[PDB]
């Protein structure tokens, strides 16, 4: 779908991007495809509308929250693999399931 | 005859058997999406 919305082109506004098209065909045939119950079909559509918009690639976007009292995951500003890959790194060793949406106590 | 929130009833802790589906109220500075990511339902024996 990028190689169909961009003509060969360097760089596109993330207004072009089409959020809608691969919101729909990762809900509907890929991940979607395995999904059984409504619910999780919800849940799935939920997260896809959270994540594949990120009021086209503003910075600030707020990822998860990792602790409810001033702890947030926001997204890297890096624009390079090699930048991405080292905020991956970045990430602090514990985990809560927070991290995932779910409540701490899970 | 005829914000709000969705939520499921089930038979047990598996979450395998939806008995029917229950349509709620939110408090004012809730969200619907905050609820649908944590998983919150309905059960009948716990």
């Amino acid at each position: 779908w990028l190689d169909d919305t961009a003509k060969g082109r360097q760089n596109i506004s993330p207004d072009k991007i089409p959020w809608s098209a691969l919101k729909t065909l990762m809900a509907q045939s890929i991940y979607g495809g395995r999904v059984d119950n409504e619910f999780d079909q919800r849940l799935l559509n939920t997260f896809l509308e959270r994540l594949f918009t990120t009021r086209s690639f503003d910075s600030e976007f707020k990822l998860a929250c990792k602790v409810d009292g001033h702890k947030d995951i926001q997204m890297p500003d890096g624009i390079r693999r090699e930048e991405f890959v080292q905020w991956v790194e970045l990430l602090p060793d514990t985990q809560t399931p927070s991290w995932l949406g779910l409540p701490n106590n899970a | 005859k005829q914000s709000v929130v969705t939520l499921p009833v089930y038979l047990n802790f598996t979450r395998a058997d939806l008995i029917f589906t229950v349509d709620f109220e939110i408090a004012t500075k809730e969200d619907p999406r905050s609820f649908y990511e944590r998983g919150v339902a309905v059960l009948c024996t716990e």
